[PDB]
């Protein structure tokens, strides 16, 4: 108590000497200026002011304002186009290492990843992978064998190819010595009316862990191409082609393409057409399109924070007193939010003759709301929907509410797939487990904005991802001192059964090419 | 320590939420003070025995806008100056006292705008605070928006007032969201955007300048206060920072001996420095302000007790006449510290000099 009173004065004058020596440099600045003073006006309606005290009132002329065009309301809001949702062991690389079983070295890397996204702690889903989807001398080289012996078998001439520090036969004595879909889990008993699918009233995906030819799977699509009209079962299910199935169509060809063989799939590749922001005709913003849109084509995915029933509830309380709600029913358990974060299409106004509807069409396991046209949209139009089926002029910036002059309004599009606050965001998230090391950490940081740049959306691709991986950010993993976490990333995608073997192979094949260079 | 000479009274009646002395007054040049309120900007000037003598005034288009505050500012190359003023429409208006035309406007601000302040080495970047939930950082000379601050992390509801630290190097904000939020502008990122954003030119790249919009705070706190924060001014590195309980507070961030150039996010503890107490204020948007030398602190009140501080504790002394009578919005002294105006909810102006 006598202790912190002394501290305070102590801080107080030496903060003190801070304000002194800052303040005079502003001062020493000051008498580099010599400005000009302020004048009255006799060039030139008047203004008077008087005196509470015995003294002339003084009246001048009052030079007008022009006028400036004011601007409709908005509130700050945030860049998104995927969804995001909300709440209501030692390092095996470098000098202190350690020698744990197969489940203890991996153990951070089968519980923060997510199956279906491929990132480490997504912001989707937020249940944990379940228990069978991820099962398919110093301390640290014997730690890794023991990691192998699960995966790779009883190869001996293969595994002292991976370790590197030891040789092959000597390993011998290691041995001597509408409700939402999630994905059902259940050993020993089949998908019956007990599993969370069927009482949910939806088809188990690829995720499940039932049997292969489980009853309740969703099987796909055969069509050729279009999958646009009620003949194709995906669409007929109100469904997304599922692009590790639908092989026929095309959404699982030419993935980094935008205009696919197949057309029932433009939600999940992020093909949204460009939107474009001005003061609605009606009252406040509203949002117009820049080129022609067909009869039922797809305009943008309406995207926004996921909330419980339970969180929508307590800011339906917020959102009554402005006459202004932005939150619509995803499923019977979820629901959408544009008034936090959203894209650009959460500036459709309400219109009950409207030219656009809402449907909520399904992609790989996640509810999504999509946008399309209720009839032709030509240049110009602003798009409208009916909010009660789900709950020539100056065009304006997204990020800014700036004028965007026509000069460059044409590759514009502020519409990216890995905006800069979720980059960062997925670091702060990485980074503040504290029963996560942070050698395994500094890794998944590298891999989640990988995948978030090129935009991987089907369990096919993961070949390409982990091979695209070390192309790139291979360089960072040996500078950072992290080729040993990468082996346990691989062995972790290729214990979640989407990673081919002779690619583990590959992929360290081309992290050593460099690394011995 | 002061004492009252002269009172005044406009023709609107009206309040007036802000007052600043333009502190780049030349050496030997007459103090000369900007009053905002209704939709009229008035400017006064000081003179002998008490004489305030009214210069020049400026209404706005239309009536429906009310001016919340104001800021003065010298021209780089021109040695004008300019009192840029923001009020309800949210639109930032420039008003050079020279050739007395709106030389300037900035529109596109989500609603109102509650605080002006500018940098206090470079007199080309303005923040606006705003009640769109974001701050912004514009840029005079080029036309351009540097930043924009309040994104994910940013102040999740209305804020109300922000002040630069002494070097220029650190904003601090706060807001009706009881958080007062620390965002640094010496990093080098916030830095190649005030280098850029002088090199920009419209009709030289068919790209609009990339504003940097800022999402997380270099440090954010909501331990200081219960209820809503309306003002905060730094102190160096210590903060000020008052809220509608009857007290103005003294806090740093971290712990005591934690520099705050070497604070990072994540910090979660704060130091409560002690409190100046006072009586009576407790209303929405009623700031305080601080001589140039910072060692004097004046707050008015709603039925106009214009309290004073020695700053120097290493003294409540108050200021009260007889018909110093509704509230007292904001003060300002002149840069020689010696006078000491404030302004009033029914158009008032009262003048105090020091002895
Ligand atoms: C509890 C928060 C509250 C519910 N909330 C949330 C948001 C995102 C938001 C907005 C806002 O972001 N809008 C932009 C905009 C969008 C996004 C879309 C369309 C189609 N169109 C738009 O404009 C505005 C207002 C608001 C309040 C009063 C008001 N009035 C006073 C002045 N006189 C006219 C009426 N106007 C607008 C409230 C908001
Ligand atoms: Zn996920
Ligand atoms: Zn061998
Ligand atoms: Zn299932
Ligand atoms: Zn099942
Ligand atoms: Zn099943
Ligand atoms: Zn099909
Ligand atoms: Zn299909
Ligand atoms: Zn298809």
């Amino acid at each position: 108590r006598f202790r912190r009173a002394d501290e305070v004065k102590s801080m107080f004058s030496s903060n003190r000497q801070k304000i002194l020596e800052r303040t005079e440099i502003l001062n020493q600045e000051w008498k580099q200026r010599r400005i000009q003073p302020v004048h009255i006006l006799t060039s030139v309606r008047e203004c008077s002011v008087t005196s509470d005290l015995d003294f002339p009132t003084q009246v001048i002329p009052l030079k007008t304002l022009n006028a400036v065009a004011s601007v409709p309301i908005m509130y700050s809001w945030s860049p998104l186009q995927q969804n995001f949702m909300v709440e209501d062991t030692p390092n095996i690389d470098g000098p202190n290492a350690k020698s744990v079983q197969r489940e203890q070295s991996l153990h951070s890397f089968h519980t923060l990843f997510c199956r279906r996204c491929f990132k480490y702690d997504c912001f989707l889903h937020p249940f944990h992978a379940t228990p069978n989807t991820y099962k398919r001398w110093s301390g640290a080289e014997a730690s890794m064998f023991r990691v192998l012996i699960g995966t790779y078998y009883d190869n001996f001439c293969a595994i002292a190819r991976l370790i590197g520090t030891k040789t092959c036969r000597q390993v011998y004595e290691f041995r001597v010595k509408v409700y939402n879909y999630q994905p059902c889990d259940h050993p020993r008993q089949p998908c019956d009316s007990s599993c969370p699918c069927v009482i949910a009233q939806n088809f188990c995906e690829k995720f499940c862990q039932c049997s292969s030819e489980c009853q309740n799977r969703f099987p796909g699509c055969r069509c050729k191409a279009q999958c646009n009209t009620k003949q194709c079962p995906c669409y007929l299910a109100v469904r997304e082609c599922d692009p590790d199935l639908c092989l026929t169509c095309g959404a699982a060809d030419h993935r980094d393409s935008k205009n696919v063989s197949c057309k029932n799939c433009s939600i999940q590749r992020g093909s949204k057409k460009h939107l474009l922001l001005a003061p609605s005709d009606v009252a406040g913003w509203g949002i117009f399109i820049k080129d022609p849109v067909q009869k039922n084509e797809f305009i943008s995915e309406y995207c926004g924070e996921i909330i419980s029933q339970d969180e929508a509830d307590r800011r339906g309380k917020v959102y009554d007193k402005y006459m202004c709600s932005f939150l619509f029913n995803l499923n019977n358990d979820f629901v959408v939010d544009a008034t936090r974060k959203g894209n650009k299409i959460r500036f459709a106004n309400h219109s009950v003759n409207p030219n656009c509807y809402a449907k909520v069409m399904m992609v790989n396991g996640d509810h999504r709301i999509g946008i399309f046209a209720k009839r032709a949209i030509q240049t110009g139009e602003e798009l409208f929907f009916d909010y009660r089926y789900s709950q020539n002029r100056l065009y304006f910036h997204s990020d800014t509410c700036l004028p965007l002059r026509p000069q460059e309004m044409e590759v514009d599009s502020e519409d990216e797939k890995d905006p800069e606050w979720l980059r960062e965001k997925t670091i702060t998230q990485i980074e503040e487990f504290s029963d996560v090391n942070e050698g395994e950490k500094e890794v998944m940081k590298l891999w989640n904005l990988h995948v978030m740049k090129h935009g991987f959306i089907a369990d096919n691709q993961m070949n390409h991802a982990c091979m695209l991986f070390v192309e790139n950010y291979g360089q960072k993993i040996i500078k950072k001192n992290l080729c040993r976490n990468f082996m346990l990333h691989l062995v972790s995608m290729h214990d979640f059964n989407l990673i081919s073997i002779m690619s583990i192979d590959k992929a360290v094949t081309k992290l050593r090419e460099m690394q011995q260079k | 320590s002061f004492k009252c000479v002269n009172s005044l009274k406009e023709d609107h009646n009206q309040p007036l939420f802000g007052v600043q002395f333009n502190w780049h007054s030349k050496e030997g040049d007459p103090l000369v003070f900007a009053t905002v309120g209704s939709n009229r900007v008035t400017l006064y000037e000081c003179h002998s025995q008490g004489e305030i003598r009214l210069l020049q005034s400026y209404v706005d288009a239309d009536a429906d806008e009310n001016f919340y505050t104001c800021a003065w500012t010298y021209d780089s190359n021109t040695s004008h100056p300019l009192l840029a003023v923001a009020g309800s429409r949210g639109i930032i208006r420039i008003i050079n006292p020279i050739t007395m035309q709106c030389i300037k406007h900035y529109v596109g601000h989500g609603n109102a705008i509650n605080e002006l302040k500018f940098h206090p080495r470079d007199p080309n970047l303005l923040l606006s605070v705003s009640k769109d939930h974001a701050l912004r950082l514009w840029n005079i000379q080029t036309d351009t928006l540097v930043a924009i601050f309040g994104g994910v992390e940013g102040h999740r509801d209305e804020v109300l007032s922000a002040d630069y630290d002494l070097l220029g190097e650190k904003i601090m904000s706060c807001g009706m969201d009881h958080s007062l939020k620390l965002w640094r502008i010496n990093s080098k990122r916030m830095m190649n955007a005030i280098k850029e954003s002088y090199d920009y030119n419209p009709n030289k790249t068919n790209r609009p300048f990339i504003s940097q919009k800022i999402h997380f705070p270099d440090f954010s706190t909501r331990d200081i206060h219960r209820n809503y924060v309306d003002c905060v001014r730094w102190l160096g590195d210590l903060i000020l920072s008052k809220s509608c309980e009857n007290a103005i507070v003294c806090w740093k961030p971290g712990k005591m001996e934690d520099d705050i150039d070497k604070i990072k996010p994540s910090e979660s503890n704060v130091t409560i420095l002690g409190r100046f107490d006072y009586s009576q204020c407790d209303i929405w948007y009623m700031r305080f302000s601080m001589d140039f030398w910072q060692k004097m602190l004046a707050l008015g009140n709603q039925v106009g007790k214009l309290y004073v501080w020695d700053l120097e504790v290493e003294k409540c002394t108050t200021l009260t006449h007889h018909k110093c009578g509704a509230a007292i919005r904001q003060t300002s002294f002149s840069r020689d510290s010696s006078i000491l105006i404030a302004v009033c909810d029914d158009a008032s102006i009262w003048r105090w000099d020091r002895l």
